[PDB]
RNA sequence: CAGAGUGUAGCUUAACACAAAGCACCCAACUUACACUUAGGAGAUUUCAACUUAACUUGACCGCUCUGACCA
């Protein structure tokens, strides 16, 4: 054997679930950009029945010359009347949720628009530290089989995972403290793969208080400095 | 009566000249050279220098280009080159840039095309 | 000369790869992938052109091969709708699907962890990837039915 | 029969077995300025410059002139890069470079440039003129005080001398108005010589004017060493120098 | 086909200096080339290559 | 319809602040890619030191990973009780074959 | 992010006129 | 927290001064797209003091990169 402990730890990540907000800049080129749209465009069909239906209207009071009586009982701008009263009546699902407003950092439906990272709570020498779900390895067993066997272990889930890929995004290596570090146990030798979250959430027995799920941004409230240091790098917030 | 480099006609640009006006354009700067046929340069103006630098809000653009054709038209007639060749690509010889720069040096007094040799 | 010191300072089509005159496609080692397909389906034409133009812009930044660039046939639904107090189906909308391909070679088995996080991340609203390995049929579905060539091949049934 | 080649041979280090991952040119001006870099460069075979190109000697061109002035380089780039920002600063300026219809003024980039890189195009111009081969036998000097030289010719308009327009013999018949800056308690020397003019001695020379001891810039008050003589192209000789020399 | 004029020979003016079917030689200075890829010399001098 | 001059220049205004936006979008872009490939190939190399037997597992390819698919985000969220109109789907696309 | 590559027009030389609409999905969810 | 190395924007053994250069890079138009080309866009010497010289040399001061301490 070797004096660290091998590690394989898990980073499940679920992808933002909403557009992100346009931001000042990117509101003011998409408004240019419709704008040119429209100027380079052609009429459409909803665009040349209202044209002619307001020719018909003087041809029906200045010429009074029509020989049709039926025409069109509805009008371009009378049809979108109709569109309009039926789209005010549709209410659209929040994109800031109840988990928003009362920070809820539990459930997976907070901050729908970024993207969440699982952090469970693990007691270390009698000391609660915040880590990304890990196991240690054993033999008979791929790095990449141990994040997925951590993925099994976890508080009564029915989460499914996507793994990307068999190399490891990061490493994080640290040394016990000198009144237990050995010779056969300096220390410990994580190694973390990303998973992306398909579906699933923790059942209510699950959710009993051992863990978040963080944007990048409040990810270092819970972990370490050090740890937080080497978990900033492979955590993209594109 | 001196002879021009005839020849190379399989190759690009054309060594029948006694003089050349050569622009070259950087992503920063534009340089414009009067050289001899022989490599010696002449005169010269670019946008690296001070003096034209500091009265340029680019040095990048058509402007520049068209700046450094004026000041490159004066230098030649204070040096006494009224006359030179320019060759350019097809593409450059369509780009406003160069056509804006060519008209500066002929607004300049400076003729870009040479006089033919006389051989008898 | 061939004598002289200078021989074959001319030569130029080592420098050149060989273009002397339907492709058979690379499956990849244990260490890369073979040809892949990047599809980007949207009921938006504009959406999926846009992507899949940063998706090859991409792909040349990280010197990912890009062999090829196409769209596939548009697809058409008609969309009806049972009316209110009726048993008759109307007409409501005709959504038309739009689909881009860009097709990429060697990728590194490492690199694709990367590269696929990068690519999902900046998907657009209403855009769906589906990255698949290239097989024959997704190039032979490219092309027009034969039904002559059907009739003949179920008598030979 | 083979003879291994006398150095590396062009495109040897260009690695074939990567070929379909190497970068290509994709353009022709990219494969031109490498081309003309690679032209330039020094080689072992027989070359176009080794039977055109001018025989230079190897041993550096002595410099014989004025010491170059000092300058802070610090200080002189915080405000080059103040006044540019400034100029950028102005939102008409952005307009006018936008919109095509900026121009620089051409009397302030020249008195810019006379104090800049003036001195370094009339020496580059001064030797492709073959005066410090025939002046110097070869030797340079910076022309660091600029020289302002023109000809009267009515009553209200000048010809000025730069470096090679040409002067008629009739617009110089008579002695030129020199300028330059010069401190108290300096003295010069100006002479105006003919370097094509000589009828009888290929490599002589005609001196056509020299005044020594001028106290600073008041050339009047200078020693008439040689009287001023009119320039006298033979008819059919050609183009002649005449250069100034202070 | 060939060359008609080696390295350093003497050439007057008009003197073809080498014919052929493909370019294997160039024209560079003072060299012209004819319709038919022909080599002439447009100058009077020595033949370099 | 002609742009006036005050149009035309802020258009011509927005998009160099568009240039300049955009340029940061993709350094942000260049270096997140940077800081992923600096993690995971520093993270094999102390794989490799630790035991060469799960550094060689780790850099093979995975039979799983593809096909891949991933839909994008949607502007607002699944609506938790939301009853869709009855419809039916029709499709109306052409068929082109080749004779000859 | 959504919006790197969603700011758009469409890049033909002779269309009609197109319009921005939300199409609500069968579970309620909008693009 | 200490000990070493280290220093122009992404790269460069670009920078004699006449000058912070060349390339890479970003947007738009052309292109199915890419590429090319055109027309635009953004940039750096970590900071002061020492022939005032100094992007360059010696010092401090900052950022960086390793080696230990600390670490679950
Ligand atoms: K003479
Ligand atoms: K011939």
């Amino acid at each position: 054997g070797s004096p660290w402990r091998l590690l394989g730890a898990l980073c499940l990540q679920r992808p933002p679930v909403v557009s992100k907000p346009l931001t000042p800049l990117q509101e003011e080129m998409a408004s240019l950009l419709q704008q040119i749209e429209i100027e380079r465009s052609l009429y459409s069909d909803h665009e040349l029945r209202a044209l002619d239906e307001n020719q018909r209207l003087a041809k029906k009071k200045a010429d009074l010359h029509d020989e049709e009586d039926e025409q069109d009982i509805l009008l371009a701008q009378d049809l979108e009347d109709m569109w309009e009263q039926k789209f005010l009546q549709f209410k659209l699902g929040a994109r800031i949720t109840e988990a928003d407003e009362k920070n809820d950092r539990t459930s997976l439906n907070r901050k729908l628009d970024r993207n969440l990272v699982l952090l469970v709570r693990e007691k270390f020498g009698d000391q609660d530290v915040w880590i990304l779900p890990q196991a240690e390895w054993q033999p008979g067993e791929t790095l990449r089989g141990t994040a997925e066997r951590t993925l099994a272990t976890l508080s009564e889930n029915n989460m499914e995972a996507k793994f990307l890929g068999n190399a490891p995004c990061g490493h994080y290596t640290f040394k016990f403290p000198q009144a237990m570090r050995t010779e056969s146990n300096l220390g410990a030798k994580v190694f973390f793969f990303k998973a992306l979250l398909l579906t699933g959430d923790f059942s209510q027995a699950g959710n009993k208080g051992h863990h978040v799920w963080v944007t990048k941004d409040e990810l270092g409230d819970y972990l370490k400095p050090k740890y937080l240091a080497q978990v900033r790098r492979f955590v993209s917030d594109l | 009566v001196a002879r021009k480099e005839r020849g190379w006609r399989t190759v690009f640009p054309s060594r029948e000249f006694w003089h050349r006006l050569r622009v070259i354009r950087t992503q920063h700067h534009v340089e414009a050279l009067v050289e001899h046929q022989n490599g010696k340069v002449v005169v010269s103006a670019s946008t690296r220098e001070w003096a034209i630098k500091k009265h340029l809000y680019s040095t990048r653009n058509v402007v520049a280009c068209e700046s450094i054709g004026r000041v490159l038209a004066q230098r030649c007639l204070e040096a006494g080159i009224n006359f030179m060749v320019y060759q350019p690509t097809p593409w450059e010889a369509a780009s406003d840039s160069m056509k804006r720069l060519q008209s500066a040096m002929t607004e300049g007094g400076v003729v870009l095309r040479e006089p033919q040799r006389i051989y008898e | 000369y061939k004598t002289k010191p200078t021989h074959g300072i001319g030569k130029y089509k080592h420098l050149i790869k060989a273009e002397e005159p339907v492709r058979a496609i690379n499956l990849g080692t244990d260490y890369e992938y073979g040809v892949l397909n990047i599809h980007l389906t949207a009921y938006d034409m504009t959406l999926a052109e846009s992507y899949a133009q940063y998706v090859h812009n991409l792909c040349n930044s990280l010197s990912i091969k890009v062999e090829e660039s196409y769209a596939m046939p548009t697809k058409t639904i008609e969309v009806l709708q049972l009316q209110d107090q009726g048993s008759k189906m109307l007409l409501d909308s005709v959504l038309t699907t739009h689909e881009r391909v860009v097709q990429i070679s060697g990728l590194s088995a490492t690199f694709a962890e990367i590269f696929l996080e990068i690519i999902q991340s900046s998907l657009p609203e209403g855009v769906r990837l589906s990255v698949k390995e290239h097989t024959e049929e997704d190039f032979k579905g490219r092309f027009k039915a034969r039904p002559e060539l059907e009739e003949l091949l179920a008598k030979l049934k | 029969r083979r003879t291994p080649p006398l150095g590396p041979m062009p495109n040897s280090d260009i690695d074939l077995s990567n070929l379909e991952r190497l970068e290509k040119y994709r353009s022709f001006d990219r494969y031109r300025r490498r081309a003309e870099q690679e032209a330039q460069a020094p080689h072992w075979w027989r070359t176009y410059r080794e039977y055109f190109g001018e025989k230079t000697d190897p041993k550096e061109k002595i410099d014989i002139g004025l010491p170059p002035p000092k300058v802070s380089r610090t200080q002189q780039l915080l405000e080059r890069k103040q006044a540019i920002q400034e100029l950028r600063a102005n939102v008409e300026e952005e307009r006018a470079a936008r919109l095509r219809t900026a121009s620089v003024p051409l009397d302030a980039v020249r008195a810019e440039w006379e104090r800049t890189c003036g001195p370094y195009h009339k020496q580059r111009l001064a030797e492709y003129y073959g005066l410090y081969r025939d002046l110097f036998h070869g030797a340079t000097f910076v022309p660091r005080v600029p020289l302002h030289v023109a000809y009267a010719v009515g009553e209200d308009d000048l010809m000025p001398v730069y470096c090679g327009n040409e002067v008629t013999p009739t617009e110089a018949a008579q002695a030129p108005e020199v300028t330059y800056e010069a401190e108290e308690g300096s003295l010069w020397t100006l002479l105006l010589t003919s370097l094509d003019g000589h009828l009888l001695e290929p490599d002589a020379e005609y001196l056509h004017w020299l005044l020594t001891n001028i106290p600073g810039n008041r050339v009047a008050e200078g020693q008439v060493t040689c009287p001023y003589l009119p320039p006298f192209p033979a008819r059919g000789s050609g183009i002649h120098r005449l250069a100034f020399l202070l | 086909q060939g060359i008609k004029k080696m390295e350093g020979h003497y050439v007057h003016a008009g003197n073809i200096i080498a014919t052929q079917r493909h370019f294997r030689w160039h024209p560079g200075a003072h060299v012209g080339v004819g319709k038919n890829k022909c080599l002439y010399a447009l100058e009077e001098g020595i033949v370099r290559y | 319809v002609e742009l006036t001059f005050e149009e035309t220049e802020r258009r011509a205004l927005l998009l160099k602040k568009w240039s300049l936006y955009k340029q940061q979008e993709r350094k942000m872009e260049r270096d997140t890619i940077r800081a992923m490939l600096e993690a995971q190939q520093e993270a094999l190399e102390e794989l490799q030191l630790e035991s060469p037997k799960l550094h060689a597992e780790a850099i093979k390819r995975d039979p799983n990973l593809f096909p891949f698919e991933k839909e994008g985000p949607h502007y607002t969220p699944p609506i938790p009780n939301y009853q869709p109109p009855e419809g039916r789907y029709n499709d109306i696309t052409k068929v082109y074959t080749q004779v000859e | 992010d959504s919006s790197r590559a969603s700011l758009t027009r469409v890049h033909r030389q002779a269309y009609a006129r197109l319009y921005p609409v939300l199409l609500v999905k069968q579970d309620g969810s909008t693009i």
